């Protein structure tokens, strides 16, 4: 009953291998994995390759120009535990904290390996 | 009995650009409050009074238009995390206009 | 009646760094009470205010941020004048009640 | 009283397909290839006909031994097939293309199309800002080769939303897009997108939900029940808002008068005093805690994160990205570029200020427009007229941009790439029109 519903939706939307939508010339090439990380690097080395070809006319609009530049005003320090205003920073594991009770309750009895995951959020590893 | 007008510029310094005509001819100061910003030309005597009070970019200052008095309230609150410990008091932005007029 | 925000603690360790030319000065101060400990990054005027009126390790000092006045309360009880290490928070908002005559 | 949040309920009825009798081989097809959702439909209607999540499953039946395929709202039928949904996107790009081809076949089937030797209709398509050309090359090899399309059209969804809200094509304004993977600030001058001054922030709705997930797993490390992505998504959509002033709200959000009204507790599904403790108010709110209660061991307090999760688009360094926020980029564009000395707005700057438009699916956070207006009032000269517009449903304005461009016959043909130009100029050639991308070189 419940298991017999999904086969009905199955026989509504099948496309056979002789697909009626794609063209007669099919010729599908082999497909790599091509993750999102390596596309940045291969675009980067393509831009560097074209620049090294050109300098030995100057391109201006690139992918490194379309991203946001870093800020000029100083950033705001916040407590790593509560998200309030961080007045103090511990000298051992470099974790900002709000006041004394937060420090004695969380920061002092803290196990190693947790301070990295706390600093992961703001990227301070 | 004298009837007089009080005119006050107040806000955070954003631009401080002197220029030579060495003797400076004028200085352009840009002030910022919570309701917008406003730029002013200034005579060199007020620039001398500014140099007396050690005014830099990001300080909240007070300028009276008629007398020419310049008072430094303090560094603005947005620049308070440049150092963890500093000898500078931090005051918030004025919530009104830069220009104030009173009889 | 007025209130001011104060710093009180015992100095753990002071680092002053100079560059090749010495134009800029970097610094770090570690200060603790009986309940917390923190490390502060210093600017130029705090470093000049610490070099003046020498402050060494183990000294208990009081720092006013808005006026830049730093007073040495004494020395902590560390044999390895003699006052005790302060307790509680390090950033305290303290209220002082002033009484001033009309003649003043 | 604690509310109880679960997964969203499943669709009882499947997605229907349009009637084949109303199909014509001349009307174009508008498709918005968004990472969060896919919108499709014919141009002659103002609203899109098909809206579903961009996902696919290879469901295997044991008694049939055949791998069934469920796409979009068909994945909204079983919990197992909803949990096994796989997006073709990975980050801001597309990695595998067979999923996209099968999704495109599903959309061509459900639109009521009866083609022969490929699709006979020209198609409308969306392209990200400053895209890597492997994406457009593979898009060419899908469309012009497998699908036999007469004409392709490429553009950016925020500029299409600007065209939808300014149909003259000659206006001037500022477009702020709040998308799923990214946030963009694109200035438009004389109806043309100035893409040498656009900026991108690597933050979106997906990063915000993941930030909420990491914060929630870090606030209670001993929580017994594991929650899926959709649960974090719905408490992101339900109890998050942009604070009007972040610095003033932080100093009073955990005072005892403030958790009486601005604290929301939810419950995971299953079947000396504390008045002076900042940690107890942060964790278990303004009520006493019964540590032996089974129901109170499955409770989740949202007090600080309601204004902390949506704030990251204004300060990206809280999320770990060393970029400037929306306000800083807007201030740079409106006060340092387009011939504007700081303290002297030029006419193009004033026209851009008067036509600020917010679009995208992540613009539904309350208080965003007021915060943007307050900041813009903050850095602009006094008396400057600021107008900020936002649609009722800003997640659909790009498809109305498709419809408004393809209705308008005159400037439509400035953007179409036929098969002949594709075979003449190869796969690396860009149509430099107003609503699309630009050349990498000068």
């Amino acid at each position: 009953e419940r298991l017999l519903f999904l086969r009905s939706v199955g026989e509504r939307n099948e496309i056979g291998f002789p697909s009626r939508f794609k063209s007669a010339h099919y010729k599908k090439p082999t497909r790599r994995h091509k993750s999102a990380r390596q596309l940045i690097s291969d675009e980067n080395k393509r831009i560097n390759a074209l620049l090294t070809k050109a300098n030995k006319l100057v391109p201006k609009a690139t992918y490194f120009s379309v991203e946001a530049p870093p800020s000029i005003r100083p950033a705001k320090k916040y407590c790593d535990v509560t998200g309030l205003k961080g007045f103090y920073k511990s000298p051992t594991n470099n974790i900002r904290y709000h006041n004394a009770e937060i420090y004695q309750l969380i920061v002092k009895p803290m196990a190693p390996g947790v301070d990295q995951e706390y600093l992961k959020l703001r990227g301070a590893n | 009995r004298i009837k007089e007008t009080k005119e006050v510029y107040e806000g955070e310094v954003t631009e401080l650009t002197p220029e030579d005509a060495k003797t400076i001819s004028h200085v352009i100061v840009g002030l910022k409050s919570a309701k917008g910003t406003k730029t002013l030309r200034l005579d060199p005597t007020i620039y001398e009074s500014i140099q007396r009070e050690k005014v830099s970019i990001g300080d909240v200052i007070y300028i009276e238009a008629n007398t020419g008095a310049v008072k430094r309230v303090g560094r603005s609150d947005a620049y308070a995390t440049e150092f963890d410990l500093e000898t500078e008091e931090y005051v918030p932005l004025p919530k009104g206009e830069v220009h104030k007029k009173k009889e | 009646k007025e209130e001011t925000e104060l710093i009180e603690g015992e100095v753990v360790e002071i680092q002053i760094d100079r560059s090749i030319t010495g134009g800029h000065k970097q610094g770090k101060l570690t200060i603790k009470t009986t309940d917390m400990e923190t490390i502060y990054e210093l600017g130029n005027k705090m470093i000049d205010g610490l070099t003046k009126e020498k402050v060494l390790a183990g000294d208990v000092i009081s720092i006013d941020k808005a006026s830049g006045k730093i007073t040495k309360l004494g020395r902590s009880f560390a044999r390895s004048r003699f006052v005790q290490c302060p307790e509680g928070e390090l950033q305290k908002r303290k209220t002082v009640v002033h009484t001033v005559s009309l003649h003043e | 009283k604690a509310v109880v949040i679960d997964d969203p309920p499943l669709r009882q009825t499947p997605e229907p397909f349009d009637e084949q009798s109303a199909y014509n081989p001349q009307s174009p097809i508008a498709i918005d290839f968004g990472s969060s959702k896919l919108r499709a439909g014919f141009v002659n209607h103002a609203t899109p006909t098909h809206i579903f999540p961009n996902a696919l499953t290879k469901f295997r039946d044991r008694k049939l031994n055949k791998n069934f395929t469920f796409v979009g709202n068909d994945t909204l039928l079983d919990q197992a097939v909803r949990s096994q949904s796989r997006s073709p996107f990975d980050g801001p790009f597309v990695t595998n293309w067979n999923l996209t081809e099968e999704i495109l076949d599903y959309t061509f089937h459900h639109l009521g199309v009866v083609p022969d030797n490929g699709i006979p209709n020209p198609i409308l398509l969306t392209e990200r800002l400053a895209t890597v050309q492997s994406q457009r090359t593979n898009w060419y090899q899908i469309l012009f080769e497998t699908y036999n399309v007469p004409g392709v059209t490429f553009g950016i969804d925020s500029l299409f939303s600007f065209y939808n809200y300014n149909p003259s094509g000659n206006k001037t304004g500022l477009v702020i897009s709040c998308g799923h993977e990214d946030t963009n600030v694109i200035p438009v001058v004389d109806g043309a997108g100035i893409l040498t001054d656009a900026k991108r922030i690597n933050w979106g709705g997906h990063q915000a939900v993941d930030y909420l997930n990491d914060l929630m797993a870090l606030k209670y490390p001993y929580f017994p029940t594991k929650m899926s992505y959709l649960q974090y998504e719905t408490m992101y959509k339900d109890y998050c808002y942009v604070s009007r002033n972040y610095d003033e709200d932080i100093e009073k959000i955990l005072t005892l008068e403030n958790l009486d009204t601005n604290d929301v507790v939810v419950e995971a599904p299953f079947t000396y005093d504390w008045r002076n403790s900042i940690l107890h108010l942060f964790l278990r709110g303004p009520r006493p805690h019964d540590s032996e209660n089974i129901h109170e061991q499955h409770q989740m307090h949202l007090n600080v994160e309601r204004i902390r999760v949506p704030e990251v688009i204004f300060q990206p360094t809280m999320g770990g990205q060393d970029q400037a926020g929306i306000c800083e980029l807007s201030e740079t564009i409106l006060l340092k570029k387009f011939g504007s000395q700081p303290g002297k707005l030029s006419q193009t700057s004033i026209d851009m200020v008067n036509n600020v438009l917010i679009t995208g699916g992540n613009a539904k956070v309350p208080g965003l427009k007021e915060r943007i207006v307050k900041e813009f009032t903050g850095f602009l000269p006094t008396g400057t007229n600021i107008t900020v517009n936002m649609s009722s449903d800003p997640s659909l304005d790009a498809w109305k941009g498709m419809a408004a461009l393809a209705r308008n016959e005159e400037q439509y043909r400035k953007t179409v790439i036929s098969k002949k130009e594709y075979e003449e100029y190869g796969p690396e050639y860009i149509k430099e029109h107003k609503l699309g991308n630009t050349k990498y070189f000068e």
